[PDB]
Formats: structure tokens, sequence, C-alpha cells
RNA sequence: CUCUGGUUUCUCUUCAGAUCGCAUAAAUCUUUCGCCUUUUACUAAAGAUUUCCGUGGAGAGGAACAACUCUGAGUCUUAACCCAAUUUUUUGAGGCCUUGCUUUGGCAAGGCUA
């Protein structure tokens, strides 16, 4: 067996890239619940800017921190589903549209 | 249903590759000495702002230090100045700097 | 496997070897094989009689040696 | 490796009896038993087969010689 | 017993069984540097003798670290012991009693508790950091104690996964971490029969994480295992050290052929090692379903479905089973200890081993005498009720026998030290849980309860009406010195019996903590560091006494010396007006202090010895040699007490009858000091003449010791005196880059660059320079926010300096909440500390001259 | 050598203090201090409840294709060729006489042999 191979060494970078970089399985988020720059301003702020992108930075923080301090442990329900119960209704029927069509159509219906 | 997912190696290596402008490329959780939830959680307790962090309202009445009537264990004229003691001292080690630690969390040590 | 017996710690060393046939001799353990086979210096043939006489270096074969004691402290 | 032999490596350190293919009766303590059975011990008591007894330091039996051992009941859990 | 414990391999019948036969019993302390894999070693140990628990994948499981401090700063903070019967490569079964000790050099205390009970040492060694700080002083503490020191090398992994280094050059940088331990253990233990080498089975090849752990003749086994045609003892007597194998002649030869071979351990060992990572770090998709065929191991889908991390620990630990190589370690090179007893009794015992109940426990039967010896003491959950953790040196301990408890205190004349108590109940401490037993024979480590009352630090326990020539076990020496102090006091004085009950349960509590009461009714304590002190204040806010606490600002404690022999010779009267004394003070010569200290001398040396010591080496007259009556305040103290006193001019038997009482005042005047009421350090004082009363009723008694207290004060005054400080030593470990940012912050501080250096085969450095204690607060943090937390440093008392200014000098003003400059930091620290003590507002060369 | 367990998809019932969610909203009530004069804390903290956007697990029903990879289980090394002078399928430990002991039967010792 030889030594090494041509993906070792990315093998070896894998294991410490962040998460979820450092996977070979899981499940599926949501766009929603993937932020891309929490990390960002989870960071000390780059030497060198300005006082207003200081501030925010530090009110960024402030929000977060506030987050998780308040958060708590999310209640029991029963797994009731608004959108299958209109789809067993009879008033409701599905279809598969283009978005900017629905868009529209949304928009002429709250007018 | 697009619930869970299994890559392989060298697509995760690929996938990674491209991520690189999104990623610090930090190997360890030193960089977020005293800059941490729980470090933050401290500061707040404590009524304390870390430099770079946020910054809350008092979460119980602050105690005025112009209110205490000089009694012997209080007397500024036994202790020794050498270096003023910074908030990080304090974020640092909370039961030997401060009195009246209250809902004041331990930070993780070094890594 | 193909051990060795561990007799190391009996080289060069006095000891009394009881041999099948109810023979008995004495002598100095200069060493040995896997087989148990023993090289014995010094040989003394103790007799059934009481009386003992001196063999020289001898080889005993391993399958006819029932047990043996050392003289010495090990 | 046979399962009675992992047992007898347990009673190494231990008093154990033993009694040779001729009925001599060895008992003491158990310094090191080999896969084949062979066994080195000290301060031993031997029980000949006329009844009498004497008393040796050390001694080490052929496993083939040797008809059986008693070990202890510490080892039966 | 009969309560319930989690299902294991082997049983609590077995257990109770082995604990009689004290052969296969062993006793070991694993202790090494911080965050070097100790506590992970400790349970992987646990979770192979209890299929039960386990290790999380993600997180790690510790089963040592119970206390909610540990688990929340990550840091060990309490020794934790263990019992398991763990099975040898042979196949046979030993009882192991481990005590896991933990690594930050603030809690030293806890280890040396530990090693008074423990009979071997396993030092883990980190395969990349290497040897370090602590690591250098456990080797010191350990090769003092006499005790026989193991290594294992831990996170081998780090070689392969972080630094990737290529085999061979992973197999030079072991060799260097052998050599380097090697050095240390020559120098500092002049016997050369321990030699560490993994030919000889002193060393162990482990990484905790991924459960792998080996030895030469483990992985020779394993060998052995795959083709059943060699023996693995030969094998492993010739894998390691600049052994170049030969295939064409399938032989090992110290010549290597072709020029390109690499040794058999790279071959063999470390080589197929970094094969088998590779492959599952790299591969696991395309090639580990062949390699996993070659190597035989058989897993589940489910199984190779896990992340690399867990893949991996799964991998290896089906590849290499059991730790078999630390049992063989430990087997081959700790006493039984019915072998180690005689050490043990020979440097512990009080009485001498040549005594007969020092006869009687190097037999160490468990018919014999009690002789218990407790050293540890554990506190239940609730915090109410303290459990006395110690070893059966002979005996037998039984549940409900009366039992009699000596503290240190206790000698054989004044026999008030000792108490007649019941003990309750025993365990078998297992990490977590306890078995609850009823009866502990010799040799082995038990809890007791109902015990704790009469004693404080360490006890020794033995049984009444037997054993009346009982003498008490040394107490424990400790690898340094206790220095940073606090003041506490209650918010509400209401609640002061709360925070007494709290000061005196932590004081039980850590080994090396004192507290105490000063004359102006503060309470302080003594701790070694931030650290300590912090994790000090948090139990005894919240475990013990549940009120609030005010706590001063830290402060070290100083020392009292002089730099020139006393301007003239002083002198003192009785009360009585009869038996004047006549003093003069100097300044020793350098190091003797430290020989005293360290032991190179002891009192107690035959006075032949002594003077021969003193004359031939510090260049002193055999008539002034011959003439030591002190050693300062204890026994083996940093100042000297001799008398010149001519017999032409005195009566030695006069000099003799009063010799008692004057080295008793001597003792405490040196205790006390008179600049600021401190231990006064590195000073001689020499008894110019003495004019004794006749009659015993004249002298002795609280005649002449307040007089000799009087006489010491008197000449340390006048001698040019001076104040000491504590500086530490610090280390830090920071990357190349760090190097100027630590330079910069050492220079802030008055500190000092000792040196800096790399870290072979690492891309570290380590810079070690000295800091005053007293300025040390807060550099760590200081260190670590300035760098980004890319740089870390430990700090331990080194070694006492002066301080710059001088103290007794009246000119200079001190403003209340300035920074003094150097000249005057004496005085601003003699008139404060002062000022602490509640004494007079400064001290007057002549305030204890009788004159005036 | 054979018998279970499958995968996907739609819906219903129920449990979940597990970061049920590696993310994060709103409403009401209470206390606190704000600042207060009548109404009104976005620019403020604590506690409690509730509602919404989202999960797991288990059970039930439907409808689409694969039917022994794996999970195990029934079924536990079946045999081609060669072998035993320390631990069992090749083992030369074989006999007789005398004496003593023993109620006899029976047991111990020595010698003779080829
Ligand atoms: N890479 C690697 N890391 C390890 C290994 N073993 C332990 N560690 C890490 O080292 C750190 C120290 O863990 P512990 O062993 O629990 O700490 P300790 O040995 O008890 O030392 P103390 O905290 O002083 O008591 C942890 O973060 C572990 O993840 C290993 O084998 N390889
Ligand atoms: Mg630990």
């Amino acid at each position: 067996t030889p030594l090494y191979t041509d993906n070792t060494a990315n093998g070896i970078a894998l294991l410490w890239a962040p998460r979820p970089f450092n996977l070979r399985s899981g499940r599926t988020r949501r766009a929603l619940d993937i932020p891309l720059v929490k990390n960002w301003y989870r960071e000390h702020c780059p030497a060198g800017q300005p006082v207003k992108v200081r501030v925010s930075y530090q009110k960024l923080l402030k929000y977060y921190v506030l987050n998780a301090l308040k958060h708590r442990p999310p209640k029991a329900q029963k797994k009731r589903y608004l959108f299958r119960s209109f789809k067993a209704t009879k008033f409701f029927q599905s279809t598969k549209l283009d978005w900017v069509e629905v868009g529209l159509q949304v928009c002429r219906q709250g007018y | 249903t697009y619930q869970r997912w299994q890559f392989t190696l060298p697509m995760m290596s690929t996938l990674y590759r491209l991520a690189n402008q999104l990623l610090t490329d930090l190997v360890d959780d030193n960089y977020f000495y005293l800059f941490d939830l729980k470090a933050f959680f401290t500061s707040k307790a404590l009524n304390m702002a870390i430099p770079g962090g946020p910054k809350f309202e008092p979460l119980v009445r602050d105690i005025n230090l112009q209110d205490e009537d000089w009694n012997e264990f209080n007397d500024i004229n036994k202790i020794i100045i050498r270096q003023p003691i910074r908030t990080e001292y304090k974020i640092a080690f909370p039961y030997l700097y401060n009195n009246l630690p209250h809902h004041v969390h331990l930070t993780w040590y070094h890594t | 496997k193909a051990h060795p017996p561990e007799l190391k710690k009996f080289m060069d060393k006095k000891l009394s070897l009881k041999l099948n046939g109810g023979r008995h001799v004495q002598g100095i353990l200069r060493g040995f094989d896997p087989f148990m086979n023993l090289v014995i210096d010094e040989c003394v043939e103790m007799a059934t009689s009481g009386q003992q006489n001196n063999i020289g270096m001898v080889v005993i074969r391993g399958n006819s040696i029932i047990m043996l004691e050392a003289l010495e402290r090990v | 490796i046979g399962v009675p032999i992992k047992v007898l490596h347990e009673a190494e350190g231990h008093i154990v009896t033993c009694e040779t293919n001729t009925g001599e009766v060895y008992r003491g303590k158990l310094i090191e038993a080999e896969d084949n059975m062979n066994c080195q011990m000290s301060n031993i008591t031997v029980t000949y087969r006329d009844g009498r007894v004497a008393q040796l330091e050390q001694v080490y039996i052929r496993g083939s010689k040797i008809r059986f051992l008693i070990l202890p009941d510490m080892l039966k859990n | 017993m009969e309560q319930t414990l989690p299902v294991t391999v082997y049983e609590m019948d077995f257990l109770a069984d082995l604990m009689d036969n004290s052969e296969l019993i062993r006793n070991v302390t694993l202790c090494g540097h911080l965050h070097h894999g100790k506590t992970c070693f400790v349970d992987c140990l646990i979770e192979q003798t209890h299929p039960e628990i386990r290790k999380r994948y993600d997180q790690d499981l510790c089963y040592t670290d119970i206390l909610f401090t540990e688990q929340e700063r990550g840091v060990g903070i309490k020794s934790t012991p263990v019992t398991v019967v763990l099975p040898d490569t042979k196949g046979k079964s030993y009882l192991f009693n481990i005590m896991d000790t933990p690594g930050h050099v603030n809690f030293s205390d806890e280890v040396t508790a530990g090693l008074r009970i423990s009979d071997g040492v396993v030092l883990f060694i980190d395969a990349a950091e290497g040897v370090m700080l602590n690591t250098e002083r456990l080797i010191k503490h350990a090769v003092q104690e006499r005790l026989a020191v193991t290594v294992c090398i831990n996170k081998i992994d780090r070689l392969i996964l972080e630094l990737k280094l290529p085999p061979t050059d992973a197999y030079y940088k072991l060799r260097h971490i052998v050599d380097e331990v090697n050095g240390l253990i020559s120098m500092y233990s002049t016997d050369e029969n321990l030699i560490l080498s993994p030919l000889l089975g002193n060393v162990c090849f482990s990484s905790s994480q991924y459960s792998i752990c080996f030895t030469l003749g483990s992985f020779a086994k394993i060998y052995a295992d795959t083709f059943g045609d060699i023996n693995y003892q030969e094998f492993a007597k010739r894998l390691w050290g600049d052994i170049y194998f030969n295939p064409k002649t399938r032989k090992f030869t110290k010549k290597a052929p072709t020029s390109s071979s690499q040794r058999s351990f790279v071959e063999f060992i470390l080589e197929p090692l970094y094969k088998i990572l590779a492959q599952v770090v790299g591969d696991v998709d395309t090639s580990l379903p062949r390699t996993l065929d070659e190597l035989g191991i058989h897993l589940t889908k489910e199984e190779l479905k896990l992340n690399i991390r867990p893949l991996l620990r799964l991998v290896c630990k089906k590849f290499f089973g059991e730790f078999t190589g630390f049992v063989d370690m430990c087997v081959q090179h700790i006493p039984s200890p019915k072998v180690g007893a005689k050490p043990k009794i020979e440097h512990t015992y009080t009485g001498g081993v040549d005594s007969d109940l020092g006869e009687a426990m190097s037999d160490c039967d468990p018919d014999g005498p009690l002789m218990c010896h407790t050293t540890k003491m554990y506190s239940t959950d609730d915090g109410v009720q303290f459990h006395a953790f110690g070893r059966v040196l002979s005996g037998t301990i039984h549940a409900g026998q009366p039992v009699k408890v000596l503290g240190e205190n206790y000698t054989l004349e004044d026999e008030e030290d000792s108490q007649i108590c019941t003990v309750g109940r025993l365990w078998i401490s297992v990490a977590r849980y306890h078995i609850e037993v009823n009866r502990v024979p010799a040799g082995n480590w038990v809890l007791i309860e109902g015990v704790d009352q009469p004693i404080v630090k360490t006890a020794t326990i033995t049984e009444p009406r037997g054993n009346e020539e009982a003498q008490i076990f040394r107490p424990l020496k400790f690898n340094t010195t206790s220095v940073i102090k606090i003041a506490v006091e209650p918010v509400n004085p209401s609640e002061l019996p709360k925070m007494l009950d709290g000061l005196r349960k932590v004081n039980k509590s850590y080994p090396s903590l004192t507290t105490k009461v000063e004359e102006s009714g503060e309470h302080v304590i003594l701790g070694t560091g931030e650290l300590y002190l912090d994790c000090v204040m948090h139990d005894l806010r919240k475990m013990y006494s549940e009120i609030d606490i005010k706590v001063a600002d830290p402060v070290v404690t100083f020392c009292e010396t002089v730099v020139e022999t006393s301007s003239l010779k002083c002198f003192a009267e009785t009360p009585n007006k009869k038996n004047k004394i006549t003093m003069i003070a100097e300044p020793l010569e350098k190091g003797l202090a430290e020989d005293i200290e360290n032991e190179v001398v002891q009192i107690t040396w035959n006075r032949k010895k002594l003077g021969e010591f003193f004359q031939t080496k510090y260049d002193w007259d055999l008539l002034a040699a011959r003439s030591i009556w002190a050693f300062g305040p204890d026994a083996t103290g940093p100042n000297i007490l001799v008398d010149d006193t001519l017999p032409s001019e005195v009566d030695k038997a006069l000099l003799g009858s009063v010799k008692d009482s004057i080295v008793q005042g001597f003792q405490w005047g040196t205790r006390e000091g008179p600049l600021c009421d401190e231990l006064i350090r590195n000073v001689k004082f020499k008894i110019l003449d003495a004019v004794v009363a006749q009659e015993p009723l004249h002298r002795g008694g609280g005649q002449i010791i307040p007089t000799a207290r009087r006489v010491v004060y008197s000449a340390f005054l006048m001698a040019t005196p001076r104040l000491m400080e504590p500086y530490y030593f610090v280390e830090v470990q920071a990357p190349a880059d760090c190097v100027s940012a630590v330079y910069t912050v050492l220079a802030r501080r008055r500190g000092h660059v000792t040196q800096d250096a790399p870290i072979p085969g690492s891309p570290l450095y380590t810079i070690k320079a000295f800091i005053p204690a007293i300025d040390s607060f807060g550099f760590e943090t200081d260190l670590r926010t300035h760098t980004q937390g890319q740089a870390f440093s430990l700090s331990v008392f080194h070694h006492w300096q002066i301080v710059p200014g001088d103290p007794l000098d009246k000119s200079i003003v001190i403003r209340p909440l300035e920074p003094q400059p150097a000249p005057h930091l004496a005085r601003e620290f003699m008139i404060k500390t002062r000022r602490r003590k509640g004494l007079s507002e400064d001290v007057s060369i002549s305030k204890f001259f009788d004159d005036p």
C-alpha cells in the first residue's frame, strides 16, 4: 500500500476545515437558517476601521448575545399542518408556476 | 424530500476550496479568548464592557462605590498598586477579583 | 510456539534432578533446548544404595525429566 | 491457546498443589506457568507416596510429567 | 456491601479476592504537564473495563474532572482515584489503583498528595510539545520521593495529522524526547540503574483520543498473532534503536544495507501506522475497504458511515484492542508493593525502618497492627462531611471498628494530638461511583467515613490498646511555596460563622492552603497563584459557605534579611535583671540557605559529619562548625544559630542548661521578624556572650525566651535590614512570530527574559523568564489578550530576591494610590504590610533595645 | 445451504427540556429603575405565559418498485495431502522371586533379568 495518495493532504486539511466542511454527511438546513457572516462579526474587528463600522460590529454582537442568553427550549406540539389541511379542503388545488408569475399573482391578490 | 446527504471527500474538498473566501482559516478557538458567549455573559452580569464587546443595561442595581463608608477592609491606605485591575482580569477570574459575582460564567481555559 | 523452557534463571546453578525409573542425579546446569534436553556439568549419580558416583558432564533428554529442584537460591 | 491454560496463568502468584505422574504432591507458590504446563514454584511442601513430607525452596516441574493441579477457589468466579 | 453497581467485564467478587493478594496490586500515579492526555487515557481504560460507559463522539467524556468547576473550565483541579482490574498481555489480571493527578503547575499539591501513597509514577508526555516545565518538575519530585518512574508518550497522532512529519523524522522526535527524559533523570538521580528506553519496556506509545496504546512487545505480539512463528519478545528486543532490517537474509543488523533502509521501528511500527491513518482519513471511499480486508478488520456499513474522527477511533480500536502495553509496563517496572514497602517506610515513617513497627510494616502483611495513612480528604456533594482517603500499610481496616487517629503534632511524649474515633463505612472508590465494602487489607487505597473530625491535612490511623510505640508519618513536603495572599470578609457581619466554617472546610480540602487570622482580625488565605485562588474562592462561596464574601486585592508575602554584620554587638537582660545575653548578626554565604532548605544538611546529623561538611564546603573553621545550635524557624530553615562564647568566659554546662530556652526564643523570633512580622531568611546569628543565673527558677521559662527573641530582633535591626521579594519563573509557549510581543509584555512588568529557544520538530518557541510575583498579577491574561490567544504561559515560584529599595528609610514619602518608582519599593511595602498586619506605624532600631 | 427485516413517496394519531432549531420572531402580564404631566420604554433589563416560522421519535393508513447487499438468525472447522521420543487415536514402564506389614485377601522395600 502506498504511504500517501493524491488526496491525503486534502483529507488532512478537511479534518481541520470549519463546520460544516469537516463532515461527510448530515441533514439539510434552510436558506434562512444558514447565516453567512456570523463568523465574520464574531471575530475581532479588523484594525484601522471607522467608528461607525466598529459600533456596528459591537451592536451585532450585542443582539447575538441577547438572543443566545434569552433562548428557551421549544415546547411540545402535535404537528398540525396548515397547508396540508388546506389541500385536504376542496377550496384549494395544487399546481406548479414560475416564481415570478406567482409573485405577480400575490401582489395583485394583496392589492 | 431533500432531507439528508452524504458526500465524498473529493466533493467536500472542492466545495471547501470554493467557499474559501467566506472562511477565516482558523484552526483553534484560542482566537476567541475572552471573546466568546461565556465571556460576554460574564461581562453583562458584572456590568462591564470588554473593549470590543457589547454593553447592556445593568443586570442588577449597580452598587455605588461612593456609598461605602471607609471601613477597615476598604482602607485605601493599605493597598499596594502596581498595575490597574482592568475589566479583563475580572472577566477572566470572576470569583477572585469581584465582590458579589452573581450569574457569572466560568470561561474555558487554554486549549 | 517452539517455545523455550524458562530456565535462564537456573543457568550455572547446582540442581537436583528427579528422572524416571526412580533415578536421581545432581549437577550444574550448562544449557538447554526447546525440548528441555539439558546439559549438566560435574554430574553425580545418586544410587538407590545411597552411594554417589561422579559421571562428569552429561546430556539429559527432556523426555525423561520428571522434576528439578535448585540447591541454590535463584 | 486453551481455555484451561489461561486459567492456569491466572493462578501465577497463588498457592497451588501439584501431583506428578509418579504421585509426589508439591504444594507452594506458583511463580511461572508455561504454555506446555511447565511449572516453576517456591517454598514447597512435598508429600511422597509413603506419606513423608519434606521442604524445598525452589522447584521446576515439566508439564508432561504433571498429572494435575489444584488451584485456589479465588479463581472460580 | 451488595449495593448496586454498573455492569463490568470483571466482577467485584474477583476484585475483593484480588485485594487480599498483595502481589497482584499496583499503586500508580498518572502525572504530567497540563492537557497532556492523562484524563482521556484513564477514561479509555474505564471504557475498556466498563462496556456501558462510553466517551461521546464529538465531546470527550472524562469520568474524572467530575467537579462543576472542572467541567466548565476544562482544567483538572483535583486528583481522582480509580480502582480497576486490568488484563495483561499474557492474559493475567492485576489490580490497579490509579491516582490521576491534575496538570496545572498551580495544583502540584494534589500531585504530592498522590505521590505520598503511590508506589509508581507514569509520566505522560505529549508527542508534539515534548518535555515541558511541569514534566521537569514532576521528574524531579518523583526521583526525590523515591518512586519508580515510567513514561507514556501520548498524542503520537499529532506527528501524523498535524505536523505530518515523515516517519524517520517522527522517529527522531520520539528519540529526542526519550533523550531529554533520560538526561533529566540522570541529573536529578545519582543512581544510573534507572534508564528509560523502549527496549527495556519503560516507555509506551499512546494516542488516547483514538484509543491507541502499545509497546514494542505488544506490536510484536500483533505481528506474532498474524503470523504465529515468531517470539514477540525477541522481536521487540530488536525493533527499536538503530537496527536495520535485511530481507535477503531475514536478519537484523546494526549496519544499514543499501544506505537507504529504514530502521526496524520506522519500517514495522511507524510506517504501517502512517498508512492506516492516511487510508482512513484520505481514502475512506476508494481503498479503505481493501485496506480493512487486508488487516482483517470487518466493520458494519452503519459503522463505516461515520465521520472521519469517529471512524478513525473505531478502526484503531478494532486493530489494536486493549491497552495491554500499559499493563505490561506497570507490572514489569513498578514494585508489588510488598517489594516497594521497604523504601516507603524508610522515607516516610518518622520512627525509622529499623523500628520494630518499621519491620512489621515493611513485611506488609494483612495480619498485623493497623497503620493506615490518610493524605486526602474528599467532600460529599452536600459539602457537610469529609471522607478520608488514604492507604493501608499494615493490618486490616474493618467497618465499625474503633480506631485511634493521630494528627501531625502528635509525638510519643505529647500524646494529646490523637483521638479515638469510630469508622462508619468503607468504600473502594471508582472515580464516579464508590463500591462500599466491609473491610480492606494492607496494601490498598481506602475511603474512610467517621475519622474526619480530628484531622486537618494529613493523619495516621492505628488501633487502640495496641501499637503504644506508634509514631506519625512525615507531613507532606511540598514541591513549591504558597506565596500569593488574599484577605476575606463577609458582606454581612451577622454571617461570620458561616464564613469561618467555609474557611475550615476549604482548608481541609486544599492540601497546601494556609488560612490564618492576623493580629488586626483579618482573615488571610495563602495560595499558589491566580487560578488556585479563584477556584478556592469559588468553592468557599458556592459549595461550603452559602454567603457573599468580599475579597481584598491579591498581595504577596515578603521576607526580611540583612546585607552586612551588625554595627555593634547588642545585648539584653531578663526581667529578673540576671541572665544577660549578647548577640551579633550577619549574612550567610551564597547557597548555604539553599543547602539547608533542600536538606543537603540535617541538624539531626552527628556533629562529626555536620562539622565535616561545614568545614570542607563553606570554609568554616571546625571550632565554629561544631558550634551549631539551630536552623531557623523549622529544623530546616535558611537561618543558622551559632555560639562563639569561649568556655573560658562562661560555663558550658550552664549554657547547655539554657540551650533549649535560647533556641526556642531564636526560632520564634526568626519566624516572626521585627520589620513586618514575616519570616527572616538567610541570616547567621552568633551568640557572642551569655551570663546565666545559677538557679533554675531564676532562669528558664518565661525569662529567657522573650529575652532571646528581643536580642534576636535587636541584632537583626542593628544589621542593615532589607526586604526580600518572591520571584516567579515564567515559561511561555508561543509561535515563532509572537516572541517579540512576549518580550514587550514582560518588559512592561519588571520581567527579565533568561532565554528563548525553538521546540525541535515543532513550529513553536519556548521563552523562559523571571517575573516579580507581585507584578505577575494579570500577566498571563495580558499576554494572551495582546497576542490573540496564540501565546500561553505558566508561572511557578522560583526564588527570593531583595527588593530594590531600602526599607528602614523615613525620608521617603508614599502617596496612597500611586505606583511608586523602584528606589523606595522596599519602604512602601514595609509600611503598607505593617498597616495590614496592624502593628505600629513604623519601627525604630531602638524599639526592642532595653536602654530606651 | 435457507428465513425475517427493504427503499421512496402522501396523509393521520401521539410523545419530546434533546443546541427538539450549530438559527431565531411577535403579543400579553408582572418587577425594576428610567423621565412622569394626560396617553404612550424601538432607541431597556429581569421573570412568567401564549402564538407563529421550523424539526425528532414512535404508532397507523395509503401507493411505487426491489426482492437477500447488509442486519442477523437456522445452520458451531465438511472434506483434498502428510505426522507425532514431555502433557492422550502406535509408545520399549515388561515380568518374576524374597523379606516385612496386614485376619486372609491385599500394600511397601530390594534383587534378578534378555
Ligand atoms: N490530538 C490529540 N488530542 C488529545 C489526545 N488525547 C487528549 N487530547 C486532547 O487534550 C486535551 C486535554 O485533555 P485531558 O487528557 O482530559 O486533560 P488532562 O490530561 O486531564 O490534563 P489536565 O487538564 O491538567 O488534568 C483535550 O482537549 C483532548 O481533546 C490525543 O491522543 N490526540
Ligand atoms: Mg485530568
